């Protein structure tokens, strides 16, 4: 119920309701029936300073959800660099596949996210992890074209 | 006469929202279903769904996404609802990178595939073209 | 000991448009349809049958809306929305 | 001023979904015409024509059930369809 | 909320029953199927409308009666009804001869096309298979 | 009129004494339904050879057309009903009458192979060249329904 509150004020991006409800005791690891957290749905959203106030306040970096997905994967998805960086600095596994054999580098990769690639290996992602398809992330680059992307994984 | 709602839950509601398009395809942006989504996203919610939106999704990730909410445990649950906002032509769906037909989402919720809904209601609401006739439309004289 | 379910019973298809049609879509309002079923279901969502939604539905696509273009190839046209049923009983949502 | 969708006010009631076998008993008629006129006769005058047709779709889909020497034709199930394209609630009470 | 009732008559209800089909075809008897136009006859005239049969048509002449029957005079009429009952393909029905669209018979009922019946309900029954799949059905 | 209505029931589901007592009771013998068909159209079509007679007498139109055109005759030749064939055509019905389909009495026995009433319709003076719709005569129908007897005539 202040789970709920708070799962909301962060999809919302709510910055103050969210720290009110830390201030009342709100649980930051609470989820909701798809498995989603508030770290997840900050991280989706772009909301970088809820992100950061969620993470310094202890949400769980590496929660899944209904299909394995961490906040990680939903960031690197929607292109939020900063938000990428700021799951890493917090010990985000870099090299997760959720249930769908995504992994933030190839999701990043796939829509042509330079930087976050560029992040994602800086903490050792897998440049040979294989999407469902047998896609590398230098495959994805090709096939898109991205060859300056296509250069930065060599 | 009437579906049984006494259940804990009235159940799961999946939004795909397909805005964006690969080059590829040639189709082009479906500006406003941003706000179809979020709409939806508060009227679903309001009738007791749990819902979850997906924004631009391929065919293989709508396919894989529907595959794995069939095989989700609804025993607790009403019904199901389901809802696609993207181009489409005859039959089928757009997805980011292609066409996929509409068939193959709702197969997994076959009454032999999907045993927790069972006598449930399964809900598709489908906002996309099935084909390029328009409607003229005539006046009531 | 024996009673079968069809394995297609139970679906509802609420469709935007008919077979063969266009499904009309405002670039800044959104779709006709989801337009037209927000607005029902906030209403009513909580007391009608899913048919009668559907039915109001319906008919607030065919009356309140006709396309608007310079191009007389899309000017002023009409949509219906397609309700198909395979329920086997009424369905309100209520709890 | 105001116009009409030209393909609004339909609506069809199938026997069956699409690409599916529609049943008929040789000694007792169409499963589907069966379970319309005993819902007619019963409720015919007092329900919307939805309520009617779903409760059509119901006895298809429970009281009936093929039977057949032929293993391939053997207890097989069917459910109707229906397709409304209707603007109103349609009672038939004139 | 509901259509208008307050007319002079409910309206006309046409039954194509076909039974009997040309050898040219391959297609068997469909017994059952008068019993089936009787049941029907009988709960639709109940309900309040004017109901005729026609047995054994072939695609021509269901063409025709349709086409005909988009061409009444439905001015006092609150709606209309067409019942099939036939043997089917997936979006066709046979005549006696051979198979027909659907959309080929209810296209002269179109709003454009059919102005008595503008607003009013059009209601098309139909016995027929879609196609040759089976449902087995499942157990719960 | 109630009677009217009455009567075509009773006419249609061959009720023989029901239709007797709505005549002498002052039914009206050529009451029209909404498709135009009248008691004798209906008892025509279902075969009901006495109540045909009986309307017949009461002075029934005999070409009474419904609303494609089709007179009882058609009816009676397009189901078989032999008798009911000779009781119209001995009341004056018109043996070439075509209906708004292109039907003739002639055409429709020949589909459907009624030899006699072939027979009775060719005595009345039936074109035997009237063409249907797709330009077939009594003749060509005889020969793609493989009726070899039929031919013959």
């Amino acid at each position: 119920d202040l789970g709920k509150k708070l799962l909301e004020a962060a999809r919302a991006g709510q910055d103050d309701e969210v720290r009110i409800l830390m201030a009342n005791g709100a649980d930051v690891n609470a989820d909701d029936a798809w498995g989603q957290t508030p770290l997840h749905l900050a991280a989706q959203n772009g909301h970088l300073e809820i992100v950061e106030v969620l993470l310094k306040h202890d949400a769980d970096v590496n929660a899944t959800d209904w299909v394995g997905m961490t906040p990680l994967h939903l960031a690197a998805d929607d292109g939020h660099l900063e938000i990428v960086e700021a799951l890493l600095k917090y010990g985000a596994d870099v090299n997760a596949y959720d249930q769908l054999g995504n992994t933030p580098l190839n999701l990043a990769a796939t829509d042509g996210h330079l930087e976050i690639v560029e992040v994602l290996l800086k903490y050792g992602a897998d440049v040979n992890a294989q999407d469902k398809f047998g896609k590398t992330a230098f495959d994805i680059s090709i096939d898109n074209g991205n060859e300056d992307l296509a250069e930065i994984l060599q | 006469y009437q579906y049984n709602m006494n259940f804990e839950k009235l159940g799961k509601c999946i939004i795909i929202n397909n805005k964006n398009f690969d080059k590829v395809t040639g189709m082009g942006v479906r500006n406003g279903t941003d706000k179809d989504a979020e709409a939806l996203f508060k009227c679903f919610r309001s009738l007791g769904f749990d819902v979850i939106v997906y924004n631009d999704c391929s065919c293989a990730k709508m396919q894989d996404l529907l595959k794995k909410a069939s095989e989700e445990d609804h025993t607790n649950a009403a019904c199901f609802a389901c809802i696609l906002l993207s181009h489409g032509e005859e039959n089928v769906i757009y997805g980011k990178d292609g066409v996929t037909p509409i068939k193959d989402l709702t197969a997994h919720f076959r009454g032999d595939r999907c045993k927790t809904l069972l006598e449930k209601p399964k809900l598709f609401f489908i906002q996309a073209c099935r084909g390029t006739e328009l409607d003229d439309g005539i006046q009531a004289d | 000991p024996r009673y079968k379910i069809p394995v297609e019973a139970d679906f509802l298809f609420a469709y935007s448009t008919v077979p063969g049609y266009y499904s009309w879509r405002s670039p800044g309002r959104g779709s006709w349809f989801v337009q037209a079923l927000c607005s029902i279901l906030e209403e009513h969502g909580k007391d009608l049958e899913i048919m009668q939604i559907l039915t109001r539905v319906n008919d607030r696509v065919a009356r309140h809306f006709e396309s608007q273009s310079d191009d007389p190839h899309f000017h002023e046209k009409k949509q219906i929305p397609c309700v198909v049923s395979m329920l086997t009983k009424e369905l309100y949502f209520s709890q």
